[PDB]
């Protein structure tokens, strides 16, 4: 026996180490055959559109339009106010602002107090 | 009058003429690389004169020739500094660059865009010369960014390769991380010292505070590829071999170290920053040597050796010996450039093969490269009276004979041992065993360009250390008295590393095979630093950039708050107001209610 | 690369792939030729101990522990050929690969040079044009109803016919165009 | 395993077509039809068009323009050692304190 | 580079050379069109070893899906010629 | 000042009376001549200003903006001449009329000795832009974009007008000179706080602020090439000019009230720079880059120091030129591809090398590479912010890093790699497009030789 490989999000499971691959069955074989049939149909359509000498333009890719539309224009109509979404939006849109405001305010009050007491040594500080 | 200024500006000026002629007809012919090489050689032999004048007299200058914008009490001008550092580093860089272009004449013989390659090399040289001679921080920043952009362009020379573009972007990312500290230092210096000139900065800072020096240290770590920001230098070997030999081995990568050399009057007055510099250099050299001692790509091994030498330079800066670090820069340029040239020659001879597992008997198959690589390895590890001795031996003596940290000294010694280890690894795995290259032998060296370019740097790597050490004036107190055992610490450490690594490598012939240990996996995978740090942060950034920044706030909540709420409220109010069935009974009752309210409320 | 993929990998294909990977990684581990030869023959003997095995469940149990052992000792920095998908020169010359249709946009002064080449190109374009209508018909009449099942293209069956979808396979730029 | 007969035939036809195309890619001896139309010595001219003229321009610009304004070019004030004399003044720096010389 | 423009004659010469150095095959019984599994009585593992020999001889590695269906030396030379774009 | 206004007005009669096939040539020639005429305004004084009359005056803040506005029109005409080829003469003349009207309104706005006249012209610039966006736009969303680009602006600008007239009731004059010479401190009161907000948010909405930047990606994406050029180059600078002109009376209340907007800009620059990293559209990415740069300009203006103002002026000029060039390059890609998606067409350096060089130069100048004026403005603002507070340097450096990252990402995705195989309609770049790129880029590298020309009145 040898030490076992532990998969992670950024280090996925190897293809040859998946327990599902070695569990062969007629249903799995049929599913793979159908997947390859779909891929073959799409490839045949693309090649038929590609090798045509009359075509003098790009081949429109409905997958690409669907991807771009879902990324950009389909976000809001499917949005729902949810405790997860409300809390995450509030956090990532408000917390950093107040955090940086507190940091800069504390720094500037410290600097102003030091100036008022005069113990800052601002000699040669001409350009501002 | 005083030809020092005329010559020292003429060198940099004539370095720019082929860039002007790049739009002429000569750029479209095959004589352009010869034009550039001749220009560089003439620039070197012309810059040899200010060096002679400095060695004779010690003459230094500041040439503030052109006046740029003046901003209230701050004046910005085109000012060049011609101290010892500039007048010494310019000839060495020009010599190395001349050798590099002579080598690239043969190495890039089949590249269609060879004139563009030579133009890029010349532009990088011009930007580096701008960086070295700069007298104010803005010109230094101009050079800092020019060399980085040229490195980005030259790493991704083959833009059809995904990995080249990835490496170029990696280098840009790390150099911008250093740029953060560089800009911090510039801002602090302008705000407090009221100037970016070196003279005023040195004058008004008798006891320099922490922040500007920390910014300078961050910039130096970014550009010199210290441990925190190291992997871009190993990854930069995607570019052509001349690029790896010129930029990422001898000239560009020392720039950050040079920066810390330029601000040494402020460096010596601060103790915490010196300790940070020494620790960073020690950890960098140790880690890079440990990663080097187990690599299979020869170019990767040479790059890791360069990074280890940079860490040693940073240690020397940290122990308050800037001049010795400059001397180390001068010697390292010579011998590391020649080593990379030998590697490129071997690479070309074996039909673009880089892994050492396919390189066998070359001691007799190619003799000139063999002797050049042997001399270079001996100089790098440190052989007495060679070019590497006059620098590295003094580095070791200064480290041993001064008030440092014990751990940094230990890591410096172990790094020296590991340097010997990877040198003997390269020699053994590439020159000693039986041949392992494909049967079609295409080994050839009969070309005057390659031989001349290698032999010039060979003469340099043999004589330049002695000549320069005996020519320059003394700039520090020597360690004239030493323990006898501590005088030979570097030599015995190097010999022990040589012998131990040779004995370990000789056991590969044994007909026994065992699975690797954890230390081998850790050292071969670069401490696993390139994996995690190039997968965990980036993803966690990019995902956020689409999940929170792009979709959650920009597309949903910012849209929900101002526009969508207004639209919904206006639609609801319009529907409520306009939805009247047209029955005058309701309108008349509302009018009666309004009349009653007006009579009972407005009086 | 050229051959169309199959719906799945058979057991013999998997064991051959494991044999190839294991021998390559052993050669990566064993730098010297004699050591590699000895250990590769030892590995071949270890592999051919179970060649005659017949039980399919035991066969699947085999090659699986073998793949795990291979993964444990897979030489994390294996040898890769320069032009291979992991090599140092994988896509060096992809920046010099220019499409053939770019020549259609050349200036007449540029086409004045190399006239024989453009004449041959005109013959090629006519041949592609006359040929294409027939190729579509062959594909239409030869393709099984319900769409293709495997992305394998049939050859030409008549005399004057040409292999369907041949233009962009014949007109590859080069392996080293410049 | 191996090629199917249809695969064999298709590979043969595609390979012969590819070979024909590759042969067609070759050049005839007259293919580069270039239209002509116009409107020590090498080093000797190079050293005067690339070195001497830049030195002349830079020396003129430095001596007659840059040095006109104050503090544009600043020297190092070369070292003064005992036993030296100054051209401007002619006075001689006095010698040192005669330390005991032994080994 | 300085690499000579190798021809199919050279490719077939080198392939036949490598196959003749294979001691499991009698050199006097081998042929250009001689099949591996039947005419020479070679196992599948021996075929993949031949593929490895070709890869280490020509300096490039053939993808496994293409390698596993190469059955005679003639097809191997043809495949290498298509890979390297050999004219004559 | 009428020596510039009257030729711009005569540009209209000339266009209408011009032959059906000579409109573009006449418009370009006379617009370039008017730009040459307006070049004379660069000769400023260290004294007050160039007070031509009671209605119009010039300043070294107004002069570079006026020069850029006059210079933009020939480039806009050259860019628009391509996609309007199949268009009727009357409507092409209408397009040129809209461009001329926009230029005239901008020229009169940048002088504007009085604040009510400034507001009138500053809101008059809205109508031609809305017409251009909603008429000569390709997508169906253009109308929506127009609505946004309208109402946002008015939502900020209507209160300002009220504040303006209120000031004239209290101060008695809205003339800039009298306002400067008779400025009095603002007491920290709720009424003064709301007057500050009314005076400020009108210009903050058009920069735009990070919270109020929603309209900009829509308006930039759905507008034609000329609309995108004029929006990115000049129309965004109106808010900065108004803020620099109006912050004189807002002191000392600016110190307290600057905090929310300073925080919003300092975080929104990071937010938009990160948004640029994950973007499937070129125009949207350029728009978000513009948002980041204008957020930096907002920070500079709110800091209210001489170095802040100098860096702000330099950054506005440089960003205008750079964004116009980037939009032009994206439109040149789109006219061949008709998809406007980064990942669709790739490896264009192989097919169009000179255009790849133009792309590289545009990306470098957007990356703030020294000694470009982009870097000069960025560095001046960074130094002023460091003087304001030493902790801002972290956010500024992060912004620089992400800016370089997304700039080189844009360059590499479109120029490097392997070309798309099925795309075959990529014709060689025309002389017009190359001339447009050169005329965009040369002024930047010439202005870096004379930075004081664009550093503003506080130089
Ligand atoms: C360095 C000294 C220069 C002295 C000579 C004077 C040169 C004047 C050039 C002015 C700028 C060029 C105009 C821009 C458009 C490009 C034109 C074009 O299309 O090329 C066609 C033409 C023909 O090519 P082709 O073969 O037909 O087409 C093939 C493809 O196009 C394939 O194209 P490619 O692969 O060949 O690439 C083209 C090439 C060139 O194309 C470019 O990308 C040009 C971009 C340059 C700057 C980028 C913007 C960054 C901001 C810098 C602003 C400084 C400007 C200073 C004043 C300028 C006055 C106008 O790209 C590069 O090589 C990368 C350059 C990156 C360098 C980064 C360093 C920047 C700072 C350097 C120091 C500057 C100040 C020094 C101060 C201290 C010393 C005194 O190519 C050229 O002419 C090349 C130009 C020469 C290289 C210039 C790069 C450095 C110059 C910096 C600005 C001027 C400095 C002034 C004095 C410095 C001392
Ligand atoms: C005061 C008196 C002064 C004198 C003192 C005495 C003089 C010297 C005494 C000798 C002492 C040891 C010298 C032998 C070195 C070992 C070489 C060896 O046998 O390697 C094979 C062997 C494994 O080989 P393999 O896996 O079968 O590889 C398969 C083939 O060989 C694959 O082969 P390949 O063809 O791929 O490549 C072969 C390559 C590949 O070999 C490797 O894999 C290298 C990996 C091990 C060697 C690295 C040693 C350097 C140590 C620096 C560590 C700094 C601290 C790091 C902290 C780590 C924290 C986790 O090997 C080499 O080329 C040579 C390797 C380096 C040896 C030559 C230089 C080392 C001697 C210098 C050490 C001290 C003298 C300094 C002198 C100055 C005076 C003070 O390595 C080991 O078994 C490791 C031995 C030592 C490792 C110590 C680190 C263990 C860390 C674990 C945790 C520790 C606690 C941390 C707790 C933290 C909690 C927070
Ligand atoms: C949405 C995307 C961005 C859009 C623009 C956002 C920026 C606008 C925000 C305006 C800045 C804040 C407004 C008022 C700031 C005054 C300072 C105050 O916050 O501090 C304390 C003020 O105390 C409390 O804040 C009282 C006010 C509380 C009521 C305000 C609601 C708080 C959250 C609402 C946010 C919604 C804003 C947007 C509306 C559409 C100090 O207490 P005190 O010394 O006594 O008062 C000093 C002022 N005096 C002298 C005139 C009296
Ligand atoms: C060249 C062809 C002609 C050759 C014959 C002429 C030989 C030289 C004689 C020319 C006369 C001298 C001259 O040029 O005048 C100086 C003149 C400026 O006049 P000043 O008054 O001194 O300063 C401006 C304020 N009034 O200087 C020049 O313009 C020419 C030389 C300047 C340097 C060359 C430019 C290189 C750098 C370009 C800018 C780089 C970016 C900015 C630098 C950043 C530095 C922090
Ligand atoms: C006191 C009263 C204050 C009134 C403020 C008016 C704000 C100006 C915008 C008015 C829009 C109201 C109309 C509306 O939204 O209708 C919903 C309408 C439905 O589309 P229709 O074309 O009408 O029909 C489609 C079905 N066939 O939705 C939309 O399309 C809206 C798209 C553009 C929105 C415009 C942007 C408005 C928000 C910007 C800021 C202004 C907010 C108001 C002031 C803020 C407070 C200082
Ligand atoms: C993109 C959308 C941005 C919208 C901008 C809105 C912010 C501007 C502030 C709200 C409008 C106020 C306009 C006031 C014009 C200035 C006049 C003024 O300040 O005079 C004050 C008047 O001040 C007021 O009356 C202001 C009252 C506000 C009424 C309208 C409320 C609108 C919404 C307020 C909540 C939002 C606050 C922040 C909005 C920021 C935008 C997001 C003095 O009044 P007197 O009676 O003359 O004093 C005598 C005694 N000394
Ligand atoms: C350093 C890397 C370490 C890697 C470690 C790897 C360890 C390997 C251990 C292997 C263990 C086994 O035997 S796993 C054994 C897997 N099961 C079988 O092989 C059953 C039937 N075999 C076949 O059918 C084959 O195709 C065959 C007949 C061989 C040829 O067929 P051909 O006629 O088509 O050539």
């Amino acid at each position: 026996s040898f030490p076992k490989y532990k998969p992670s999000r950024l280090a996925t499971l190897p293809a040859t180490l998946d327990p599902a691959e070695y569990d062969i069955s007629p249903e799995t074989r049929k599913a793979q055959a159908e997947r390859l049939a779909i891929r073959s149909r799409l490839k045949r359509e693309y090649l038929l559109q590609y090798n045509d000498p009359n075509r003098l333009g790009v081949i429109e890719d409905p997958a690409l339009i669907r991807w771009t539309y879902a990324r950009s224009a389909n976000i809001y109509p499917n949005f729902r106010p949810t405790p997860k979404t409300s809390l995450l939006g509030a956090l990532f849109g408000i917390g950093p602002l107040f955090f940086w405001y507190y940091v800069f305010k504390t720094d500037r009050d410290k600097k102003e107090k030091l100036i008022q007491e005069g113990k800052l040594d601002q000699t040669f500080n001409i350009s501002y | 009058m005083n030809p020092f200024a005329s010559l020292t500006l003429t060198t940099l000026t004539i370095l720019t003429i082929p860039i002007m002629m790049s739009n002429s007809n000569i750029y479209k012919t095959n004589l352009y690389p010869n034009y550039v090489k001749t220009t560089v050689s003439y620039a070197f032999t012309l810059s040899l004169v200010p060096l002679l004048m400095f060695m004779h007299t010690g003459q230094e200058m500041i040439i503030s020739n052109w006046h740029w914008m003046t901003l209230q009490t701050v004046e910005l001008s085109l000012s060049f500094k011609m101290d010892y550092f500039s007048v010494m580093f310019i000839p060495v860089a020009l010599f190395v660059t001349w050798s590099i272009m002579e080598f690239s004449m043969w190495y890039m013989h089949s590249d269609p865009f060879i004139n563009r390659f030579f133009k890029y090399l010349l532009l990088f040289l011009i930007t580096m010369m701008i960086l070295v001679t700069a007298n104010n921080l803005f010109q230094l920043f101009i050079g800092w960014e020019g060399v980085g952009i040229m490195s980005f362009l030259l790493i991704g020379w083959w833009h059809g390769r995904t990995d080249a573009n990835t490496a170029a972007l990696q280098a840009i990312l790390y150099n911008r991380i250093g740029d953060i500290g560089f800009v911090l230092s510039m801002a602090w210096f302008l705000t407090h010292s009221n100037a970016w000139d070196l003279q005023q900065i040195f004058m008004l800072n008798n006891e320099c505070p922490n922040m500007p020096l920390i910014g300078l240290l961050l910039a130096a770590a970014g550009k010199s590829a210290q441990f925190g920001l190291h992997p871009w230098l190993p990854s930069a070997m995607e570019g052509p071999t001349p690029v790896s030999a010129l930029l990422h081995s001898s000239t560009m990568v020392v720039a950050g170290v040079f920066l810390l050399i330029r601000f040494y009057p402020l460096m010596e007055t601060n103790k915490l920053v010196q300790t940070m510099t020494l620790c960073l250099g020690a950890i960098t050299t140790l880690f890079t040597a440990l990663c080097a001692i187990t690599q299979n790509d020869i170019k990767k091994i040479v790059a890791f050796s360069t990074s280890s030498q940079l860490g040693l330079m940073m240690v020397t800066i940290g122990i308050n010996q800037p001049h010795l670090a400059f001397l180390h820069i001068c010697m390292h340029a010579f011998f590391k450039a020649m080593l990379f040239m030998c590697s490129g020659s071997i690479i070309h001879s074996l039909n673009d093969e880089q892994d050492i597992r396919k390189m066998g008997g070359l001691y007799k198959a190619m003799p000139f490269t063999t002797t050049a690589l042997i001399i270079g390895s001996l100089a790098l590890t440190g052989m007495p009276y060679l070019t590497g001795f006059y620098s590295k031996d003094l580095i070791i003596e200064a480290v041993n004979m001064s008030y440092t940290n014990a751990w940094a000294l230990l890591m410096t010694l172990i790094a020296t041992s590991l340097t010997a280890a990877y040198s003997t690894r390269i020699i053994f795995f590439a020159f000693l065993g039986k041949p392992r290259f494909p049967p079609l032998v295409l080994i050839n060296e009969n070309n005057p360009l390659l031989i001349n370019s290698i032999k010039r740097l060979l003469i340099g790597s043999i004589f330049a250390g002695f000549i320069i050490s005996n020519n320059i004036p003394p700039m520090t107190v020597p360690n004239t008295t030493m323990p006898l055992y501590m005088k030979m610490t570097a030599l015995i450490v190097t010999i022990m590393g040589f012998m131990l690594a040779l004995e370990l490598n000789n056991t590969t012939y044994y007909l026994k095979f065992k699975y690797p240990s954890q230390t081998y996996k850790f050292s071969n995978m670069l401490g696993y630093y390139p994996s995690i740090m190039h997968r965990l942060p980036t993803y966690h950034n990019l995902s956020m950039s689409q999940k929170s920044a792009s979709s959650l706030l920009d597309l949903i909540w910012l849209e929900t708050i101002l526009p969508k709420t207004t639209s919904f409220i206006q639609m609801k109010m319009s529907i409520m107001v306009s939805n009247q069935k047209g029955l005058i009974k309701l309108y008349f009752l509302s009018f009666l209610i309004t009349i009653m309210i007006s009579m009972t409320l407005f009086n | 690369a050229f051959s169309a993929p199959a719906a799945y990998l058979t057991h013999q294909q998997k064991v051959l792939r494991l044999y190839k990977r294991a021998l390559r990684h052993l050669e990566s581990w064993c730098v010297h030729r004699d050591k590699y030869r000895y250990f590769a023959c030892l590995m071949r003997a270890r592999f051919d101990e179970h060649k005659n095995e017949k039980d399919m469940v035991k066969a699947t149990q085999l090659l699986r522990q073998a793949e795990e052992e291979f993964w444990y000792g897979q030489h994390p920095q294996p040898y890769i050929f320069p032009e291979s998908p992991g090599g140092t020169s994988y896509e060096r010359y992809e920046c010099y690969k220019v499409p053939e249709w770019c020549l259609d946009d050349w200036h007449p002064s540029e086409k004045a040079m190399y006239p024989d080449y453009f004449a041959k190109r005109e013959q090629w374009k006519r041949l592609r044009r006359e040929s294409w209508e027939r190729e579509v018909k062959q594909l239409q009449e030869e393709t099984p109803p319900g769409g293709p099942r495997t992305e394998a293209l049939p050859p030409a069956r008549k005399e004057g016919d040409l292999p369907p979808l041949w233009w962009h396979i014949v007109t590859r730029p080069r392996e080293r165009p410049m | 395993s191996g090629y199917t007969p249809d695969e064999k035939l298709r590979l043969q036809q595609l390979r012969e077509l590819r070979r024909r195309w590759l042969k067609d890619q070759e050049l005839s001896p007259r293919e580069p039809v270039l239209p002509p139309r116009r409107v020590t010595y090498r080093h000797s001219i190079f050293a005067v068009t690339h070195v001497l003229i830049p030195v002349w321009i830079i020396h003129y610009y430095l001596k007659y323009h840059v040095t006109a304004k104050p503090y544009t070019v600043v020297e190092r004030k070369p070292r003064i050692f005992p036993g030296d004399t100054i051209l401007e003044t002619g006075e001689v720096i006095p010698l040192m304190k005669e330390f005991p010389d032994q080994h | 580079s300085d690499a000579p423009p190798l021809t199919l004659e050279a490719i077939k010469d080198r392939v036949l050379y490598v196959l003749k150095l294979y001691d499991k095959i009698d050199p006097e019984k081998l042929s250009v069109n001689s099949h591996f599994m039947k005419d020479l009585g070679l196992d599948s593992l021996d075929q993949v070893e031949i593929i490895m020999a070709m890869e280490d001889e020509f300096g490039f590695e053939i993808p496994d899906i293409d390698a596993e269906k190469l059955m005679c030396p003639q097809e191997i030379v043809d495949y290498i010629a298509d890979k390297k774009d050999v004219y004559e | 000042m009428l020596k510039i206004i009257i030729p711009t007005t005569m540009l209209l009669p000339m266009t209408w009376m011009s032959k059906h096939n000579m409109i573009w040539i006449n418009a370009t020639v006379h617009s370039l001549l008017i730009s040459l005429i307006s070049l004379s305004l660069l000769n400023q004084l260290g004294e007050n200003s160039l007070n031509f009359s009671l209605t119009f005056f010039s300043d070294s803040l107004s002069a570079p903006l006026l020069v850029l506005t006059t210079w933009l029109l020939p480039l806009m005409l050259m860019a628009s001449q391509s996609h309007l080829s199949k268009e009727t003469t009357t409507r092409k003349k209408l397009y040129i009329t809209m461009l001329i009207l926009l230029q005239l309104f901008l020229i009169m706005t940048f002088t504007a000795t009085e604040l009510i006249l400034f507001y009138i012209l500053f809101e008059a610039t809205l109508v031609p832009t809305l017409i251009i966006i909603t008429r000569w736009g390709n997508q169906t969303e253009r109308l929506n974009a127009g609505l946004y680009f309208l109402f946002y602006t008015l939502a900020g600008s209507l209160p300002l007008l009220v504040a303006l007239v209120y000031i004239q009731n209290t101060t008695g004059s809205l003339n800039f000179l009298i306002i400067h010479y008779w400025s009095h401190p603002l007491s920290n009161s709720w009424s003064n706080i709301f007057m500050w907000l009314a005076c400020i948010m009108a210009f903050m909405v058009k920069m735009p602020l990070y919270g109020l930047h929603l309209w900009l990606p829509k308006a930039h994406v759905e507008a034609p090439i000329a609309g995108s050029m004029v929006l990115a180059a000049v129309l965004l600078k109106l808010g900065g000019y108004g803020m620099m002109r109006i912050t004189t009376i807002l002191n000392p209340l600016t110190n307290y009230m600057a905090y929310p907007f300073l925080m919003l800009s300092m975080w929104g620059m990071i937010m938009t720079s990160s948004i640029c990293l994950r973007q499937t559209d070129l125009k949207s990415l350029i728009a978000y880059s513009s948002v980041s740069h204008m957020a930096l300009v907002i920070v500079a203006i709110m800091i209210q120091t001489p170095w802040s103002f100098m860096g702000a002026t330099a950054l506005m000029i440089a960003h205008g030129l750079t964004s116009s060039m980037l939009f032009c390059l994206a439109n040149t890609n789109y006219e061949r591809v008709h998809s406007r998606t980064m990942i669709l067409a790739r490896g264009l350096q192989t097919l169009l090398p000179l255009m790849a060089t133009w792309w590289l130069v545009a990306s470098l100048t957007n990356l703030a590479l020294p000694p470009s004026i982009n870097l000069i403005g960025e560095l001046f603002i960074i130094t002023a912010s460091f003087s304001w507070s030493n902790i801002t340097i972290i956010l500024m450096g992060m912004n620089m890093m992400i800016t370089a990252l997304y700039s080189l990402y844009m360059l590499i995705t479109t120029q490097r790699g392997k070309y798309t195989h099925h795309i075959n309609n990529i014709k060689p770049s025309f002389t017009r497009e190359n001339a447009l790129m050169a005329l965009h880029i040369l002024p930047l590298l010439l202005l870096t030789l004379n930075p004081k020309m664009i550093l503003g009145p506080l130089y």
